[PDB]
């Protein structure tokens, strides 16, 4: 119903920065709102139809537009780091309840030079464990990447699995006075399942970082938007 | 934008020093914003009460000011009214005869 | 019977407007309504109707959040305009209902801007009005949402308006048939032609009958002029005719009114009567 | 101009959970979003204020002579837990204005908590060390590392669907040569029969 783009972004300050959202949904008002942890969101812009823009409540810094009855993007001319935030589009009929855009992550930064993506590795069960439950923890740890916007999911098999996993609700700070991130997740299955050596156990994280048009001066590859991986086989 | 219509008489028939009521009665005018006065010998009197404003089946404007008065064979009473459609504040005396 | 009930708006720009509203039972009014006040004066010692206290008081609460409620919509419709927030804005709402007989009625809510004509309420929904600015269609369909404000009016309309006034009008009974007589008078100014003219003041109910006779001729050139009210809530009224100078002499002025009983008003030019009273009005035309 | 309350809400899987949004206009509708971090807003439930409620494991009321109106939720599951947050519109004319949301934590109702202390095997490509709490009661409080090249996370939950089990864990971890698993959870007050295995 409501669409977003990018999903996500990495900007340096001073730059400039278009968050684009999308509709087909013959709908008359579009909104931009701000969210910040945590909790509540705050209106940007908004718009009645198309080639008309409204100043919503905290409109400094932003401008936005109204192409077609379709399209409300949020321009930022000169991105600041107090522009680090969630966006969220919305869209409505009249009128009626208000439809939302599943959110771009925005990251203003001094420069580049401070983005790394995470290293991974999976850490196979305890032997002890093992004997004292008849389960198996497998842990997976995403370390040393900034900013802190990763999505990690376990796979078995070449399938994606839900059941016997949790992940920690939010990155940790590997220095909490400055700084990268770490999250860790488990999976946890049966002993007989994990005692097969031809069971496969692969924990996926998906990184969003840099995209292809930015410059990269550093000496280490550029830490674009990629998935990385670490993966364990069972073992009797 | 309308412009104002006044009309100035007596409660009463007029009888010198005997104790009358002059209304002031402004009708057919928009925007509604408008400042009335009631005037003897060309100063303003000060106790002049005002109804309500109201409008007419075309939406505009009226209004009816109106003051305590003992006629006289030379004292002169008038109403003046400002209002945005007319230039120049309007003076319309008050003529017992009219 | 019409009960009208009178709102005016004016919007000046973004930080300053002003409601003032008025209500009226046939040509008396009964409330006053003035944007100063927290709350609906009663004009009359009946204007309650017979609505119970703790009734009156939520009657009055519910148009105390319209108020504020239409004064902050209208601020945020405004920027929905043609040319955007096209101030100074004039909004006048005219709501309310004819009362016939025995218990039939008809209910009305109609809404200018700038003087002219462009929503009504009808039936369950707001409608623009053939002629009404483009713009308008966005605002209405938005306002055509609220299914809560749409179930109020109808409710207002439909059924608080005819039941509160059938108590408003037992209550103002007297008031409402009260009989005021009229009080007639003559003058002439120039038009080689003068101008005659009856002045009739002080009638309650508003029907009267004014004509120049000669003898029992109705004088045909007769110009009825307004009704003008005075202050105390009668009426009044001129009636005047062109003659040439040396016709006065015979001419007479009658009023017929309710309040009258059966016995006309005839006021005849030169009569002693008329020097009489023409004695204690002379002034110096200057 | 929105509230909610409470701020944050633990409770039981199981458990009824009341969430409170007060307000000081008119109301014209109320809108609920769930939030976990870092995700989407999800539109749970509108109520415009002349709308009937449909029932179901969600429902809102509003309170009788009082501008606040509740979010229900029934039978409360441990993935309802995340932000809920409250917004209104006054009129058909204003804007959405949102509360700042309510934490709420469904915990797993542990049967027979089997608390204990493992170590796992090391990865061939890292230098870390890592420690897994599990099996614990879901009142248990993991504190956050003393010592600054050690990690411990906060607890969460996983549901194993096929064995209809659920189980608390959280991790440790530290490439410090001086680091056991014996010790890793010391800043915790963690039960007196937690198992180390020898
Ligand atoms: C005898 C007593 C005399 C009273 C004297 C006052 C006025 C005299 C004359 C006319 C007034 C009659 C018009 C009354 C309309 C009654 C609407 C009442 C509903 C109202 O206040 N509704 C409120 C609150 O609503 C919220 O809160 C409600 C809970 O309180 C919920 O039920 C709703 O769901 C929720 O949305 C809404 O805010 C509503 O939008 C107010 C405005 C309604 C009138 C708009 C018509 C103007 C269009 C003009 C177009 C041209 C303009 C171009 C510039
Ligand atoms: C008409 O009445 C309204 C409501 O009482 C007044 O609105 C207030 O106006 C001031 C600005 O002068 C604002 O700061 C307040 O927020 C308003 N209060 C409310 C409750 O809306 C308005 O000023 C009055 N208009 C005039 C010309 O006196
Ligand atoms: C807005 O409107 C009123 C006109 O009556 C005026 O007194 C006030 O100064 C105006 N304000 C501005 C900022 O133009
Ligand atoms: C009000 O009256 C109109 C007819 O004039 C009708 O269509 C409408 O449904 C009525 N509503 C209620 C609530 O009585």
């Amino acid at each position: 119903a409501v669409t977003q783009s990018p999903r996500s972004k990495v900007a340096v300050t001073g730059g400039k920065v278009t968050l684009s959202c999308h509709q087909t949904n013959n709908h008359d008002y579009m909104y931009w709102y701000r969210q910040d942890t945590g909790h509540g969101l705050r209106l940007i812009h908004y718009s009645y139809v198309a080639d008309s823009t409204e100043k919503g409540d905290i409109p400094d810094g932003y401008k936005a537009s109204r192409p077609s009855q379709e399209n409300f993007s949020l321009i930022l001319e000169l991105a600041s780091l107090s522009q680090t935030a969630v966006y969220f589009c919305a869209s409505r009929l009249g009128g009626y309840e208000q439809y939302f855009g599943p959110g771009t992550r925005l990251t203003v930064l001094e420069d580049l030079k401070n983005v790394f993506p995470p290293e991974v590795a999976v850490f196979e069960p305890s032997e002890a464990e093992i004997s004292h439950t008849q389960k198996a923890t497998l842990v997976c740890l995403a370390t040393g990447f900034y900013p802190d916007h990763v999505e990690l999911s376990w796979w078995v098999n070449g399938k994606e699995v839900h059941s016997g996993v949790c992940t920690d609700p939010q990155p940790l700070k590997e220095q909490p006075a400055l700084s990268r991130y770490a999250l860790s997740s488990r999976l946890r299955v049966s002993a007989t399942f994990w005692q097969n050596p031809r069971n496969h156990f692969r924990c996926q994280v998906q990184f969003y970082g840099l995209s292809e048009n930015d410059e990269w001066t550093q000496d280490r590859a550029k830490p674009v938007t990629q998935i990385v991986s670490a993966e364990a086989w069972g073992r009797a | 934008q309308k412009t104002p219509q006044i009309q100035v008489y007596s409660r009463h028939p007029p009888e010198n020093g005997k104790p009358n009521i002059l209304n002031c009665y402004v009708t057919q005018f928009h925007p509604p914003h408008i400042e009335i006065q009631m005037l003897k010998n060309g100063k303003k009197i000060p106790k002049v009460e005002m109804s309500d404003m109201s409008f007419s089946k075309d939406w505009s404007f009226y209004i009816l000011a109106h003051t305590e008065f003992t006629p006289t064979e030379t004292d002169t009473y008038a109403c003046r009214v400002k209002h945005a459609s007319m230039a120049e504040p309007k003076t319309v005396y008050w003529d017992r005869d009219m | 019977y019409t009960f009208r009930c009178l709102q005016m708006s004016s919007f000046a720009n973004r930080s300053w407007s002003r409601t003032d509203s008025v209500v009226w039972l046939g040509d008396l009014q009964t409330h006053r309504w003035s944007n100063d006040s927290a709350t609906i004066s009663f004009t009359k010692p009946w204007s309650q109707g017979k609505l119970s206290n703790q009734q009156w008081e939520k009657l009055q609460h519910m148009f105390q959040v319209y108020r504020v409620s239409f004064t902050r919509d209208i601020q945020e419709l405004v920027k929905m305009m043609s040319p955007k927030e096209d101030y100074p804005i004039e909004i006048q709402l005219s709501a309310g209902c004819e009362m016939y007989p025995g218990n039939a009625s008809e209910s009305f809510l109609h809404v200018a801007f700038q003087g002219k004509y462009v929503v009504r309420f009808w039936g369950t929904s707001w409608q623009t009005v053939p002629g009404a600015p483009s713009w308008l269609d966005l605002p209405i369909k938005v306002l055509n949402a609220d299914q809560g404000t749409s179930a109020t009016v109808q409710m207002l309309l439909n059924d608080t308006c005819p039941l509160f006034v059938r108590g408003l009008l037992e209550a103002g009974k007297s008031d409402l048939e009260k009989q005021e007589k009229p009080v007639a008078w003559l003058s002439s100014v120039p038009s080689g032609h003068r101008q005659l003219v009856c002045h009739v003041s002080g009638f309650y109910p508003k029907p009267v009958w004014v004509m120049w006779m000669r003898g029992d001729q109705e004088q045909q050139g007769t110009h009825r002029g307004d009704f003008l009210p005075n202050a105390d809530e009668t009426w009044y009224l001129q009636a005047t005719l062109d003659v040439e100078a040396g016709e006065e002499a015979g001419l007479a002025c009658r009023v017929k009114h309710s309040s009258l009983g059966g016995q006309d008003i005839i006021l005849y030019w030169g009569s002693l009567h008329h020097i009489l009273d023409a004695q204690k009005m002379v002034w110096n035309h200057r | 101009q929105v509230e909610q309350s409470p701020a944050s809400l633990v409770l039981q899987e199981g458990e009824n959970a009341e969430l409170q949004c007060t307000y000081s206009t008119t109301l014209n509708s109320m809108q609920w979003f769930y939030q976990r971090p870092g995700g989407r807003l999800v539109s749970l439930l509108y109520s415009p204020s002349w709308a009937e409620q449909r029932g179901g494991r969600l429902t809102s009321s509003a309170a009788s002579n009082e501008s606040r109106s509740s979010l229900h939720i029934s039978s409360s599951q441990i993935t309802d837990s995340g932000t809920y947050l409250c917004a209104i519109a006054s009129s058909s004319f204003s804007k959405l204005v949102f509360g700042q949301g309510t934490s709420l934590s469904v915990v797993p109702n542990i049967q027979n908590p089997d608390p204990a202390v493992y170590q796992l095997r090391d990865s061939k490509s890292s230098d870390k060390s890592v420690c897994l709490f599990t099996d614990f009661d879901s009142q248990t409080n993991v504190s956050q590392s003393k010592d600054s090249d050690v990690y411990i996370t906060d607890k969460c939950v996983l549901d194993m669907r096929s064995m209809d089990f659920k189980s608390n864990s959280a991790v440790a971890w530290s490439n410090k040569s001086d680091f056991a698993c014996a010790n890793a959870f010391n800043n915790s007050i963690i039960p007196e029969d937690t198992f180390f295995p020898s």
